[PDB]
């Protein structure tokens, strides 16, 4: 049954059952989140265990069983024995550090609750970044991703409530995505705003001339280093890629694709060519002094394109010697029995 | 496909069951799930989020939060801490706070009328007790003729170095339908269940801990109150995951013989269904391949040159519409992974898995 509604209902349901109290509830979870951190750290300190490891084990025992560790991130950690052993030393921590364990867990849980209650916040925001080029579901999701990011750096010690805080973090994550995925071809953010700028400029330029401004106007209006070559180049990138599969001519079964020709593939004639060229050239390669004939033949046609560095040990004078005397003796007896003359190219 | 090749085989609501779990989150109790709904676990039946949610966290989650500062903040407090409030507990101030549910209660925050028997939150605020043993003297003038603060001096949830780190708000009276223990002991038959008097505490902390039939354990270091909620490991799953499991745990031979009986003996109805349900189990079981593959966790990707990216005129590029769909999938799937690792509130995971599903379609 058509997505959208169901998930809207889905969290609007859990929000509708649990919104966060303006202060109390928000501040509450927050304080539990930070202490969880302070805890995990101090834990890492007493156990010499990695905070990332402290954080994942507590997460398991609270969020899910071996199911969530195994299928998501492959079984690097022993689904049972590993995480268990870890939880063990947590128990062994006497009355002092044990306390933190209980803190870490509860904090982590607190975290979740904070996240859930503020999903409508994402929806309201994301609801305005609609017609950018992303699915509304995609827009909220990313925005959500931003909310979590917000939950990473919020300092409740600093009175201002989460509301305004998440706003930014979300919007950031949103725009990022918008510029990142909304195209069949990735383009840096700089070039994005640039195109906007150009676009915006064209609008003002579409305001009085009654002439869709020549690349001269746009170059001028935009500013500093803008030129015709520039504008022409930008707009050419702006344009979205059309469908290789599209109705053609008198809208019928004709599909755009069959219309585009090939270039790699050597259409039969070239195949024919390569045959003679190879066969004949090979017949001429065998009638030659190897030394400086193979050097240039291999340096030119076998690796890349260095007179001195072309011959093994014999210096440049013996190179230029056989290179220009064999190649000329080669070119002229071939002038006799004309086999290559007729430029195969 | 009309005869849902998966719904036919997996005797699930051929067309409706799937649609319900597959695309949304209407879980199907895969393996065990001890606790009841009023009847035993639904070995292969489905439930809704509401009934589901009403299983894992305990039978009830009520958070009636009082108004004002004195009124309802006094009726409940006198009967919330430890006082096992029975069903329909009639709190008595604003309106009639109705605690229509089970075992014990836990009140949240208090304002500034009277402070007594609470946690060490305000402990630091009024030095005397946290500093020395003056809490006894705290009782103003009657002491001449565990907590029991002054008649009324404090106000909100703060830290009193100086009135800076504060929080002036409400007083929630959330009833938690769970059984509270305070002095559990040690009986070595199975692995030490619960806790000890005060020293040893083997229980896992306030999250997920399995003791006896009850299965969740919250911890409050105030009094040795080991909160033990009751539901267990009700294996609840939705989406291809759940189905993937089911399809693997299937001995087709069995269902081949079962249907054999089901087919020839009972009346037309169920036996007719059985015949149409035997055909596929036969095909698979025959020369055919093994049925755990209808599940997709590895999407092949069609060749590149077959989904070209070509230069047209100037800056115009042209590609097969397929490529857009592919990115749809790729992104979601990526967002998924990030979304699981970064922590994971249920709603958002499913909401994506949904999208992800649609994308794969
Ligand atoms: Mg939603
Ligand atoms: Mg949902
Ligand atoms: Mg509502
Ligand atoms: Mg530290
Ligand atoms: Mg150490
Ligand atoms: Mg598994
Ligand atoms: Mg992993
Ligand atoms: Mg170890
Ligand atoms: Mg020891
Ligand atoms: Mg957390
Ligand atoms: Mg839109
Ligand atoms: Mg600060
Ligand atoms: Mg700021
Ligand atoms: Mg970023
Ligand atoms: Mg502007
Ligand atoms: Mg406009
Ligand atoms: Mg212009
Ligand atoms: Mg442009
Ligand atoms: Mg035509
Ligand atoms: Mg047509
Ligand atoms: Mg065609
Ligand atoms: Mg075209
Ligand atoms: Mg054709
Ligand atoms: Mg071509
Ligand atoms: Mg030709
Ligand atoms: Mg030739
Ligand atoms: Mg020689
Ligand atoms: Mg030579
Ligand atoms: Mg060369
Ligand atoms: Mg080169
Ligand atoms: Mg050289
Ligand atoms: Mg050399
Ligand atoms: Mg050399
Ligand atoms: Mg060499
Ligand atoms: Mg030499
Ligand atoms: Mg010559
Ligand atoms: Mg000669
Ligand atoms: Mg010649
Ligand atoms: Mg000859
Ligand atoms: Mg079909
Ligand atoms: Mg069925
Ligand atoms: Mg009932
Ligand atoms: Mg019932
Ligand atoms: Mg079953
Ligand atoms: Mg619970
Ligand atoms: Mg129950
Ligand atoms: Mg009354
Ligand atoms: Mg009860
Ligand atoms: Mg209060
Ligand atoms: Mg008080
Ligand atoms: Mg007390
Ligand atoms: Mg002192
Ligand atoms: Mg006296
Ligand atoms: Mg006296
Ligand atoms: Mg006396
Ligand atoms: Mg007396
Ligand atoms: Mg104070
Ligand atoms: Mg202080
Ligand atoms: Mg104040
Ligand atoms: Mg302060
Ligand atoms: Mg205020
Ligand atoms: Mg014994
Ligand atoms: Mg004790
Ligand atoms: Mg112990
Ligand atoms: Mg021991
Ligand atoms: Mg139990
Ligand atoms: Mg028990
Ligand atoms: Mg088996
Ligand atoms: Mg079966
Ligand atoms: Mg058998
Ligand atoms: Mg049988
Ligand atoms: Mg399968
Ligand atoms: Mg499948
Ligand atoms: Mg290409
Ligand atoms: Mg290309
Ligand atoms: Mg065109
Ligand atoms: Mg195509
Ligand atoms: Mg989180
Ligand atoms: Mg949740």
């Amino acid at each position: 049954k058509i997505s959208t509604s169901d998930p809207v209902r889905q969290y609007l349901h859990e929000i509708g059952q649990v919104p966060l109290l303006t202060l109390e509830e928000e501040v509450e979870l927050a304080r539990k989140v930070e202490e969880g951190m302070e805890a995990i750290k101090k834990l890492s300190e007493i156990t010499g265990l990695d905070p990332d490891l402290i954080r994942e084990v507590v997460r398991a025992k609270i969020l899910g069983s071996a199911r969530v560790r195994h299928i998501p991130g492959l079984k690097e950690t022993l689904d049972p024995k590993t995480v268990e052993e870890i939880d063990q030393k947590l128990k062994s921590l006497p009355k002092e550090h044990k306390r933190y364990l209980h803190i870490a867990r509860e904090g982590e849980a607190a975290r979740q609750h904070l996240i859930e209650a503020n999903l409508r916040l994402v929806v309201s925001i994301a609801k305005k970044y609609t017609g950018r080029g992303l699915s509304f579901l995609d827009l909220i999701q990313e925005g959500n991703q931003g909310l979590i990011r917000a939950v990473e750096k919020f300092e409740y010690k600093r009175r201002f409530k989460f509301s305004t805080y998440a706003t930014w973090w979300i919007r950031q994550a949103i725009n990022r995505a918008i510029a990142d995925q909304a195209r069949t071809i990735r383009i840096p953010v700089h070039m994005v705003e640039t195109i906007n700028k150009l676009s915006r400029t064209a609008r003002q330029l579409q305001q009085e001339l009654g002439r869709e401004p020549t690349y001269e106007e746009i170059a001028e209006a935009m500013g500093p280093g803008w030129d015709a070559k520039r504008v022409e180049e930008t707009l050419k990138i702006a344009q979205e890629p059309v469908s290789l599969e599209t109705p053609i001519g008198d809208e019928k079964d004709s599909f755009y694709g069959d219309f585009i020709p090939d270039e790699h593939l050597p259409s039969p004639v070239d195949a024919a060519t390569q045959s003679l060229l190879s066969e004949e050239l090979e017949k001429a390669l065998s009638k030659l002094s190897e030394r400086e004939a193979m050097v240039l033949k291999l340096r030119k046609g076998l690796i890349d394109g260095e007179e001195v560095g072309a011959f093994f040990g014999v210096t440049r004078e013996r190179i230029r010697q056989i290179e220009n005397k064999a190649l000329r003796k080669l070119k002229y007896h071939e002038s006799r029995t004309r086999k290559l003359r007729d430029f195969l190219d | 496909d009309v005869p849902s090749k998966i719904g036919t085989l997996l005797d699930l609501s051929a067309t409706e069951l799937e649609q319900v779990l597959y695309f949304s989150k209407y879980i199907v109790l895969d393996p065990k799930g001890a606790i009841l709904n009023g009847v035993p676990v639904e070995k292969r039946q489905l439930l809704t989020d509401e009934e589901y949610r009403e299983l894992r966290y305990g039978k009830q989650e009520t958070y009636p939060l009082p108004p004002g500062v004195d009124a309802l903040v006094k009726d409940g407090e006198e009967v919330v801490k430890g006082q096992e409030l029975a069903p329909g507990v009639v709190s008595r101030l604003d309106g009639v706070a109705l605690y229509r549910f089970p075992r014990r209660v836990r009140v949240e925050y208090v304002k500034k009328e009277r402070a007594g028997l609470r946690l060490p939150l305000a402990a630091w605020v009024e030095k005397e007790a946290y500093k020395p043993g003056e809490i006894l003297a705290e009782l103003p003038e009657p002491y001449l003729f565990g907590d029991k603060i002054v008649a009324a001096i404090d106000p909100e949830e703060e830290v009193i170095a100086e009135a800076e780190g504060v929080v002036h708000l409400h007083e929630p009276a959330s009833i938690l339908v769970v059984k509270a223990r305070v002095y559990p002991f040690e009986d070595d038959v199975e692995v030490s269940t619960g806790d000890r008097v005060a020293p040893g505490d083997v229980l896992a902390d306030g999250g997920k801990v399995k003791s006896d039939v009850y299965g969740r354990v919250e911890v409050d270091l105030v009094r040795n109150v080991v909160r033990v909620v009751e539901s267990y490991d009700i294996d609840a799953r939705m989406g291809a995951e759940a189905i993937q499991q089911l399809l693997k745990e299937l001995d087709l031979e069995a269902l081949e013989k079962e249907l054999l009986e089901e087919m020839k003996h009972p009346s037309r109805a169920r036996r007719a269904k059985a015949r149409k349900r035997l055909e596929v189990v036969r095909a698979f079981l025959d020369s055919g391949n093994r049925p755990e593959w209808m599940i997709l966790e590895a999407v092949p990707v069609l060749p590149p040159d077959l989904r070209p990216m070509v230069q047209v005129d100037g800056g115009r590029f042209a590609t097969s519409d397929l490529n857009d769909l592919y990115r749809r999938l790729i992104n979601r799937n990526n967002r998924l992974k990030k979304l699981l690792a970064q922590g994971a509130p249920e709603i958002i995971i499913r909401n994506e898995k949904r999208m992800l599903q649609e994308a794969v379609d």
